[PDB]
RNA sequence: ACGGCUUUUCCGGAGUGUAAAAAGCUCCGGGAAUAAGGGCUGGGCAAGGCCGGUGGCAGCCGCCGCGGUAAUACCGGCGGCCC
RNA sequence: GCCCGCCGCCUGGGGAGUACGGCCGCAAGGCUGAAACUUAAAGGAAUUGGCGGGGGAGCACUACAAGGGGUGGAGCGUGCGGU
RNA sequence: UGGAGGUGAUUUAAAUGCCA
């Protein structure tokens, strides 16, 4: 965990930042990825998520999705352009997607894989289901559901040891995550990876959105971002 | 639209009645419950048939391909009928004779019915004289009958 | 000499009456019987055939009766060329 | 005669007020001669 | 390529087994000796950017699709992949 | 849109609202309504462009309007098709 | 800023398109 901490260490000192978070940030205020986010503020600079989440990069923690190359006619040929669509995350709490456009194909990976990390969210995790009642955070602690295009899913806890049943650009959004057991239902046209992909980040954003009792946290065992790394 | 029409606790029958109804419109549990493939099927529910060549003949691919595929003419032998069947591999159409006891298979496409560019054809030989086409085609044994 | 298509292998001679449709063409050789030629694909695209063009095809071993297929043509610089060397004989085309 | 809207989309076909009417004269026909 | 080793399987032989046989099982003598094919090799789908034939012909193709004299897709040889 | 009721209709495109059989109507015609076979798409809402014997704005003697000189008819110089 | 209806008018003739 050393090579992926002196990067910090580095990054910190050749960035002079423009907005605010920045300030905060190289200040030493703010200092953990935990308190910046529910708090209403705005994320611009790619720098600040180097600085907390430093192994967001290690190309073990990077994905990419789909590559697709789309056209536009003019009188003079056809003009075609790339797009590329990227998850990036630690593999314990927190993920972010995006997408990214170029002309070419490192030139649009560079753009997502930067769009990705100012997308990034935190989740909740637990277990929920009927046959496992242990409390540790391997799955979804209870079903949830989110819609996207014209696809609809739902995420339902499961037992620990199956692994993960969901289609194929699932697998990667969900193991990035830290989630490791579920199950799941859809529906609509599931072959249009953009809108299955946000689909399933829909899901896992409303993971937070269901009202719990201070006692129902301690029989799921929800914990919220990371839980003793 | 409304909600659903027959949900109550004591409307079982027309419950059953609507999906017993509807279950018609279908057409794979339609062609099955009346046994609709079988009465207008010259193989008459087998996997092989042997039959007797008539004649030789060849056909035009389709739109978009150029070529002439070679076929003969079965004549069975459980019904009478004819049906038209395509040789496989290169330079079958050197072995089939005249009157000769040849073996019918499918040929596999959609809907058990013809595939690809040859459009009418819709069984394939496998056997002439009782040794597999396969082989003759490619040397490794003789034939029998002349 | 000349590179002309004489007969080479079993080759016919293709001298048309009437085209009935669909590429069909009622051939008049000098052997009788009624020839019904049809067209490969690598000429229906470069070429354009019509009547008293004298041009060659090839008959099929079936039947020796309604039979023929075109495979090149003939120009106007060969059509008449063909009478000198009498390879042809004309009243083969007024009867 | 239990039309169905579809066909009037005249995309790749002709005028369906003119195909009915032609279905018309041939019931016409198979009644007339011996339709009965 | 040299050195050693084993005998499940394989040949003979003795008990036992069985209504009588046969298989089987326990002991002996020989010997690494007697024993791998079938389908795929363009994408879906693991696996070659190699060699020689064929020239819209021959052929392939569950669907999309290759072949027009510079074929990773047809026919072979050499390599490789799944059981 | 979120809920509690009841009834009618739909199941790839054609074949076909056709054939056969019934019940109505004086006739035209209405209501009910399949299978053999054929085919890989048929359909919907939006996006860049191109086009219109659609609309606005602006141009250009390889456009016109106003003008000056002509080529097209005869003979020769030279290039092309054909023979 | 942006749309929905109504009444009027809308001008000689002018057809067709290998093969990749
Ligand atoms: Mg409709
Ligand atoms: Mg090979
Ligand atoms: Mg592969
Ligand atoms: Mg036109
Ligand atoms: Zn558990």
């Amino acid at each position: 965990s050393q090579e992926w901490k002196e990067y910090a260490k580095r990054v910190l000192d050749e960035w002079q930042p423009k907005t605010k978070l920045g300030m905060l940030v190289k200040e030493g205020q703010i200092t953990d990825i935990h308190e910046i986010f529910r708090k209403g503020y705005q994320i611009k600079e790619p720098e600040i998520i180097d600085v907390l989440l430093p192994e967001v990069n290690a190309r073990e923690n990077q994905e990419i999705l789909d590559i697709a190359l789309t056209v536009r006619m003019t009188d003079s040929g056809r003009r075609v352009r790339f797009r590329v669509l990227a998850a990036v995350g630690n593999r314990d709490g927190y993920v972010g997607l995006g997408i990214g456009h170029g002309r070419e194909v490192g030139i649009a990976i560079r753009k997502a894989i930067n769009y990705a990390k100012l997308n990034i969210i935190e989740i909740k995790r637990g277990c929920g289901s009927w046959e496992c009642r242990c409390r540790r955070p391997h799955s979804v602690p209870f079903t949830v559901e989110g819609k996207e295009g014209s696809v609809r899913v739902k995420l339902i806890p499961g037992p620990r040891g199956l692994g993960l049943v969901i289609g194929d650009v699932g697998k990667k959004i969900l193991r990035l995550a830290g989630i490791q057991d579920v199950w799941s239902q859809t529906l609509g046209e599931t072959r249009t990876t953009v809108n299955f992909a946000k689909a399933v980040f829909n899901a896992l954003y409303n993971t937070n959105k269901v009202v719990v009792t201070p006692e129902m946290i301690e029989r799921y065992g929800i914990v919220v971002g990371r839980a003793m790394p | 639209p409304g909600k659903k029409a027959p949900n109550g606790e004591f409307a079982g029958r027309k419950l059953k009645l609507k999906r017993k109804k509807f279950r018609w419109s279908d057409i794979r549990y339609k062609r099955r419950v009346l046994r609709l493939k079988e009465k207008s099927d010259p193989l008459e529910g087998a996997p092989q048939a042997r039959g007797i060549v008539l004649e030789k003949i060849a056909v035009e691919a389709k739109q978009p391909n150029s070529g002439m595929r070679k076929a003969v003419r079965v004549q069975l032998i459980k019904n009478g009928k004819v049906v038209t069947a395509f040789c496989p591999g290169d330079g079958a159409i050197k072995f089939i004779d005249e009157h000769d006891e040849v073996i019918i298979e499918g040929i596999g496409g959609p809907k058990g019915g013809s595939m690809g560019d040859i459009p009418g054809i819709r069984y394939k030989v496998v056997k002439v004289n009782r040794v597999s086409l396969k082989e003759l085609v490619k040397g490794r044994k003789e034939k029998p009958r002349r | 000499v000349i590179r002309v298509p004489l007969p080479e292998g079993n080759q016919l001679f293709g001298v048309v009456e009437q085209a009935l449709g669909a590429g069909w063409m009622d051939v008049r050789c000098e052997d009788g019987k009624i020839r019904r030629c049809r067209i490969p694909g690598k000429l229906r695209r470069r070429v354009w055939i019509r009547v008293g063009d004298l041009v060659i095809v090839q008959p099929w071993p079936v039947q020796s009766d309604k039979r023929g297929d075109i495979v090149y043509r003939y120009t106007q610089t060969q059509v008449d060329w063909l009478l000198r060397k009498g390879k042809i004989t004309q009243e083969f085309l007024t009867g | 005669m239990k039309r169905r809207p579809r066909k009037w989309k005249k995309k790749g076909r002709m005028r369906w007020k003119w195909i009915k009417k032609r279905i018309r004269r041939l019931k016409r026909q198979r009644k007339k001669e011996r339709g009965l």
